[PDB]
């Protein structure tokens, strides 16, 4: 959509090279975020220990 | 076993112009050619069994660098299935098929000094079979063609009477030869006798043998190729066709 | 002065060199496995009284079914194991096995070709050579325990230089009565019944007293890589039974009381480290055939 | 007179003919890049906490699973690369890897199968010959950075001639004193520490002073096509670790230091053009060869 | 008669016994591999424009979020690395970091912690022993490559003995002049350049004959196990800063210009079995420090 | 009295003093990611079996969509490189490349230009001044290992002066035969095979007895600012590319046979802190260079 071309095109592509096309069209939005894990105040149900 | 399974003339030369000079090469040490040794028959006897091994066995022995164990390696691979240990031939002689060899110059290969009776003789042609002896000669046949020496060709035959009355019969220039010629030349086939999974004396006849039995493995393999069944999905160009002519003649 | 060595270090002839690559040590596994079932399988004909058991691994095993009035030899695999085995004693031997039948008995059974998975430890014990002074007598006897008697005549001490290679990993010396011994200009300890050495810390040095003779017991430790299927027990008896039939009887070979002196002798020699990975092979190929004729016998 | 030489550059052994093929030169290609993928394959599978990077990259090396309790030896493809390194080193080594085992390997992976794609530098300095007079002593040592030891004995100072070949691209001179060196027929210059000269350029003519031993050091820089995947780093290693494994024990042959020496002595040599070819090769050869043993020792 | 031997190899100090566990040995892969994801994270944290890479990489290795005005330290991992290396270096040195934090740390990455995988090739020449007849002079130098320099001022041809160890398995000497070399007790061969040596063949025997002196420059390679993250170029660069950092200023310790030549010297010592382990477990340590200096100095 | 000195610390040549404000240093930061990217774009080629991975690279870097007749050069931005690289060496080196194209082609990468984030060690051994009493005779060979051999032919032991400097961290010496070594005005020890010293300590006075000849061996340490992404393998055969090309062919300049040398060379100077700014750009610039230029030979 956003670089004008074809799913046939970018089929071979590779994930850091797509991550170049976006990029140099000047789009940000190509990177994956991890969620930040929150602990939880009890011991879970059937997990002793844990 | 491929080799062997071929009956016809066509088909002979036909696989031969499909495979390269490697196959006929064995990349094994093996043995020395001639000796006599002591081998083990247990089936027939207690005591160890004499023989003497020979080029013309199904298993590699190994070979002289010259010109003279390279032609001796193609006929052993033609009659036997197996050739000999030369290494270091080259890319370029290797690539090339067996009927190149055989039958052309552009190779660089020379082979005009060579001697059909010291080659026959250093084969054993008097172990050899009616369909051995067939097929060496059909070698020789394209080796004096390739040299400008069929006079010499036909005085040898001379010289020996049963290879004259067996001596097949093609130009090895006309393709009209080849498609017309009715010699049966396979040694592996379907047998019409009894054959069993027992051994053999000799070491000739047991390595014969594990061919002939391993052609009918092969011949139920998934690998054969059935061509009343399987024409369709065979590709155009290797696919039989009755206007089938080599390159050249 | 005066050089003794061991007798099955001699002249170790030279091994085969066809038969060791993958598609061939795929075979002789496959062979063992194979000769182990029919073991098995007649042991559980002769308790369940019926012949299937021992019908049904013969099949597996020679590709065909026992009829009565023909002896049962093993088939085309026996005679593919017994000349193999040929031809790894001696390089004299004709290989006479085609490759197409390699291939197909290989095929049999599924299982791998590997023979470094584990080891096994052989007793052999390398004596190279024993120098001696003039006065002096020195005589050699025993492999997997070697005794080395020793008696002075002249009128002083003298000096033994044993010499135990490079191979062994560790040789414990057990003395009849106690005596000296240390490294190349080394002083000389206290007497002692036992000494543990290594091979590798040099040629060793025993003084000998004028008197009543010194004899010294040797024993030796090796380890050698083998597949995890390796049985000493049954490699010792295979290589007796290749004996008896004849197999090892071949032109300019030398004949070894036990499968240990053999492999022992083959690695001493020059080259030694190609020379036992097809010494493996060989035992892995006598273990099957020990267990492939001890089930179908001829008397 | 007296001529001195270094030592690397003596007789170089021929070099093997075979497997210099554009198939069996996609081979090798084809080798390096699937050894490199076995050493990256530990650490993702540490990231992962899983072996499964491990067993898809060996499982495109050698074309069977990994399993325990059996040596991981890397399959056809480790057999096939360790008989062509045997083959690059010497001519009289036997070629016993079938074209059709080459040609079904190297299409395991597509890959640039041109090895004049890149350029390296390459640091042995070459002294073809010093001469030196009758009174003087010449004394050549080292490879990486040649130390030429000249003496004058005689009464007066001496001329000595040096010779860099014609390969090389540019030799950097450094003495512990300064000295004057020149070409054939041009003028002395003023003493100096250094001098930056051109091979091409021809003979040199250094005066010895007499009294103090003069010191020359000296470095050369040598420019030869490369694959583009070349890594100096990878091949030395891969070079040491061929010659501990005995993969170049054979007779007839010479042995050097350093993957460096070997292929500038194979440069000077006669038809030099046409060995370094073979040399690069088996450097490529060589780098796979290190990081498919290191990832399965054996 | 004299005795000449190398200088790297006298006196190798005793080694830390503390830290060697798998547990331990855990804390030290754990800290090569994320030490090895900060350095890393520069060159992400450039193709994209986030510090994102940077931060997280920080977070896990540190236990706290970056700040702008504050020194960037590494936090208890780093004060934790800086400790264990003094304790392998000497046995004097105190082992002061509590098992129960060197667990902790340990528990913050899935890695093997095994340090037998994988080999590398040292480089330093080991002579042992030079024996030289009275009217003769041998001098040694250098540890990489040795240059040994012997010259006959005596009547006839003298004989010279070296000795190689049994540790390194290979040794090439090259010449300045062609030069005679067998082993004891055995036919001398002709003059030729090069050899190839196995130190385990035992002492060899060179023909000095009366003249110009001779010079045998040495290389040798041994054979280490170590792990597959092993990177010999990280290694020495992390020696070099530990040295300048005075981490391996103790009492009574030996001092060496590279870690070549440091685990090569305690491997010749008695026990040097023991003292490998030891030593191999400090160049990954090393390695992690490197790597974590460089991205956060001071 | 007779003094010896290195070789390679004579006559620093001045270096540039163009190209060192910030967007000029943000250029050569820029160049050195691209051409990074260039290099493992031929490797992301042989995976995906096409050359979009380089193409998208050559266009980045190049500012053009390469044709298949054209000769890949690198267009405007290695014009630009090669030019910067020149100025950098000499202060006789004029300054083609305007400001307007600098800040242009800073653009194209979000990099910073700094060159003090990180460090790295320099093995240059800075033996500045030997002095030695009428009777004896001293040789000093070699930069990266310095070999010092010490003769002396009178009755008496003489006294040897090593200066190594201020700038080095950590000078080891080891020597042929255990030897004696103390500061100024202090108490000789016993003698010892190997002595590690503090360059700033002061003058060291060696005992050299009458005999046989002594060598000492020299590897000393330095700590040099530099980028994070700095990298010695990478800057030392950028420097050989550089001096093989003619980037440095200018008048009244030395030479260097490393890029260790010439920052070495520069920082003993007597504005040493300002030359050593300019050489760690040029070593980055280097950098860029090497993997320029081998994915793009001309």
């Amino acid at each position: 959509f956003l670089t004008n071309t074809t799913y046939d095109i970018v089929n071979n592509d590779t994930i850091d090279v797509l991550k170049m096309k976006l990029r140099n069209q000047g789009w940000p939005f190509v990177e994956r975020y991890n969620a930040v894990e929150i602990d939880m105040s009890v011991e879970p149900l059937r997990s002793p220990g844990q | 076993m491929d080799v062997l399974s071929k009956g016809s003339l066509k088909e002979l030369l036909a696989h031969l112009e499909k495979t390269p000079l490697e196959e006929a090469i064995s990349y094994r040490i093996g043995t020395v050619p001639y000796q006599n040794v002591l081998i083990s028959r247990n089936e027939y006897y207690n005591q160890l069994y004499p023989d003497t091994t020979s080029l013309i066995d199904g298993v590699s022995r190994e070979g002289q660098r010259n010109v003279n164990g390279l032609i001796m390696s193609i006929i052993s691979y033609v009659v036997s299935g197996s050739g000999h240990y030369i290494p270091n031939i080259g890319f370029m002689l290797l690539r090339r098929s067996i009927l190149d060899i055989l039958t052309k110059h552009d190779t660089g290969l020379v082979t005009n000094n060579l001697n059909y009776g010291i080659i026959a003789r250093n084969l054993t042609v008097s172990k050899m079979n009616c369909e051995q002896r067939k097929r060496m000669l059909i070698c020789f046949k394209l080796l004096a063609y390739k040299d400008g020496n069929q006079n010499d060709y036909e005085i040898y035959l001379n010289q020996n009477i049963p290879l004259k009355q067996i001596a097949p019969n093609f130009i090895p220039g006309d393709m009209r030869t080849v498609i017309h010629n009715q010699d049966q030349l396979a040694i592996v086939g379907i047998p019409a006798y009894r054959l069993t999974q027992s051994t053999e004396l000799s070491i000739r006849d047991d390595n014969a043998k594990s061919y002939k039995l391993g052609y009918v493995d092969w011949y139920n393999s998934n690998s054969f190729l059935r061509e009343r069944s399987e024409f369709n999905l065979i590709r155009l160009k290797d696919r039989d066709t009755k206007y089938g002519k080599l390159n050249g003649w | 002065a005066n050089r003794a060595t061991s007798a099955f270090l001699d002249n170790p002839h030279p091994v085969g060199v066809n038969y060791v690559d993958e598609g061939s040590r795929q075979f002789v596994a496959v062979a063992e496995l194979l000769a182990s079932k029919l073991i098995d399988s007649s042991r559980e004909s002769d308790e369940s009284n019926s012949d299937v058991p021992f019908v049904q691994a013969y099949s597996k095993f020679a590709d065909d079914n026992p009829r009565h009035l023909r002896v049962k030899t093993g088939g085309k695999m026996a005679n593919a194991l017994t000349n193999v085995i040929r031809s790894y004693y001696s390089i004299n031997a004709p290989a006479i096995v085609p490759q197409v039948e390699i291939d197909r008995l290989a095929s049999k059974a599924t299982v791998s070709g590997d023979m470094y998975n584990s080891y096994a430890i052989f007793n052999s014990v390398p004596i190279v050579e024993v120098l001696s002074p003039a006065r002096t007598t020195v005589s050699i006897v025993g492999s997997d325990r070697a005794d080395v008697t020793m008696l002075n005549t002249g009128a002083g001490a003298a000096n033994i230089t044993f010499n135990f290679g490079q191979i062994a990993e560790t040789v414990i010396l057990k003395g009849s009565v106690p005596f000296q011994l240390a490294r190349l200009n080394q002083p000389m300890p206290a007497a002692r019944f036992t000494y543990k050495l290594r091979p590798l810390d040099g040629p060793f040095i025993v003084v000998l007293p004028v008197g009543n003779p010194l004899v010294i017991s040797a024993t030796a430790a090796t380890r050698i890589q083998v597949p995890l299927a390796f049985n000493k027990a049954l490699v010792e008896s295979g290589f007796q039974t290749a004996m008896n039939d004849g197999l090892f009887d071949i032109q300019n070979v030398n004949y070894y009381s036990s499968f240990d002196e053999f492999i022992i002798s083959q690695y001493h020699a020059q080259d030694g480290i190609n020379r036992v990975s097809t010494c493996v092979i060989l035992g892995l190929a006598l273990q099957a055939y020990d267990q492939m004729r001890r089930a179908l016998p001829v008397r």
